[PDB]
């Protein structure tokens, strides 16, 4: 139903109220600096790459698999004899009179085999991600989730993988195909989902029927 | 020139013009001496190897 | 069925929270280098 | 879920500058894609056809 | 699944510069191209007709 | 499974530059290309017709 | 069947974890090789 209340996929209030500022300290100065969370040591020709747990990093997926195979084999073979002695001479009627040596046979075989198989998948998109770990030899653990609700239902992109710092680009973004153990989900729920998945007796069936 | 970019922290994009005229690839040259021990100190040779036409003052990293 | 619950093939928690950094020591100093592994 | 596996053997040397290999230069060669749901049960034969296709004089 | 097979011998001054051999300068070459699955079963002959391909008289 | 079996004799004179000889240029050439499996049984004539083929008047 | 439980081709874990290096030895040296083979 439409007044189930249900609550929203962006909670809590969307809304924040500015704080005032301190009261400047009456020194002979004009220049007051409220309390700055001192971060650490930040390079200043280097690239922003991640460097601790909590930075941001972008994945552009493009993913794009395709295998295949295929073969047959047939064989064949086909025979066919005769002979027949239409006049016999009279010194031979005692061989091949009564057409008794008369002789014609024929046979044949076929056989053909084939088969073959096939797969794919392609995958697009750009999704920021966390790190979430920092391993012995520099390389980020990164986790990832986008969730959108576009009217009807929601859907989950999630992305999980092993970054080597080396190979993230000036702009702060690694392809997809250089993450190490790459899990990527690209799921949904609602209505829009559930008729996508096959009745329980023609699953039982698509397993279960001798053919 | 890119291999220690990168390993330096900059990572110059693929595909891209780059024409220098203040560097040159060289191969270095020594002679391991008798019971050396780490921390001392030897001469070394330094030749070019690609069209280059002078290593007058240069430094070699 | 769509109503069953099945576990994501991403699992656990996809978010990590930044940690403060270490308190600098009061040498002489401005830069300060967190535990460099 | 598709599931994409490779296990193998490199040389060193064989690495491009951009640390890439060609699949034909890995000695063990094993790859694996394979996938389940039920897009992938549809691809398997019935039992019962299994079982003519080898049992079946012809 | 398939399986690629190959053994052989080979002299060290055929190798190209990039190590690599074409496999006509292989000596005791044994290439090997098979596979298994009911793609591999559906070309085999049926055990019938696999007699009488060969008892049969024509 | 196929074969190809060869033997003969050669002159060291006349291998190429290349480690190559034709096989024109071999002695006593014995050269072999046979096969097995169902699809060399295929090829040989059944043993009616082969007696047929040697014993029929005509 | 596709519910008869068989093995992949690409057996055991197909990841693996990286070691932390030894513990620089305190000679008067920046350069630290591991024991190279
Ligand atoms: C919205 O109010 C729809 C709720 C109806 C569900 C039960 C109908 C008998
Ligand atoms: C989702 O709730 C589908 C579960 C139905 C399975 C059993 C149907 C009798
Ligand atoms: C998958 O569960 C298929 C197993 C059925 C084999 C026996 C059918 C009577």
């Amino acid at each position: 139903c439409a007044w189930i209340p249900a609550k929203p996929l962006v909670q809590g209030a969307t809304t924040a109220q500015p704080i005032p500022g301190p009261v400047p300290v009456a020194n002979g100065s004009i220049f007051q600096s409220a309390q700055p969370i001192n971060y650490g040591y930040q390079p200043l020709f280097e690239d922003r790459r991640p460097r601790n747990i909590g930075d941001t990093l972008t994945i552009v997926l493009q993913e794009n698999v395709s295998a295949s195979k295929s073969s047959s084999a047939n064989a064949s073979r086909d025979g066919k004899t005769s002979f027949g002695f239409d006049t016999v001479p009279r010194y031979l009627q005692g061989l091949f009179g009564n057409s008794r040596a008369d002789m014609e046979a024929s046979g044949g075989n076929s056989f053909n085999g084939k088969g073959g198989a096939n797969a794919s998948n392609t995958f697009s998109g750009t999704l920021t991600v966390t790190v979430d770990q920092v391993l012995a030899n520099g390389n980020l653990h990164v986790v990832g989730e986008k969730q959108i609700a576009i009217n009807q239902g929601t859907e989950f992109i999630r992305f999980s993988g092993v970054v080597n710092p080396r190979t993230i680009s000036g702009s702060n973004s690694v392809p997809s195909t250089q993450v190490a153990d790459a899990r990527i989900e690209y799921v949904g729920n609602g209505y829009i989902n559930e008729a996508q998945n096959m009745g329980w007796l023609q699953r039982f069936f698509l397993n279960l029927s001798p053919m | 020139l890119n291999n220690m970019l990168s390993q330096l922290g900059i990572t110059v994009p693929t595909g891209t013009n780059m024409q220098l005229k203040n560097v040159a690839a060289v191969m270095v040259t020594a002679s391991y001496p008798p019971f050396a021990r780490q921390g001392q100190t030897i001469d070394v040779v330094v030749s070019s190897m690609g069209n280059a036409k002078s290593l007058r003052g240069g430094t070699l990293l």
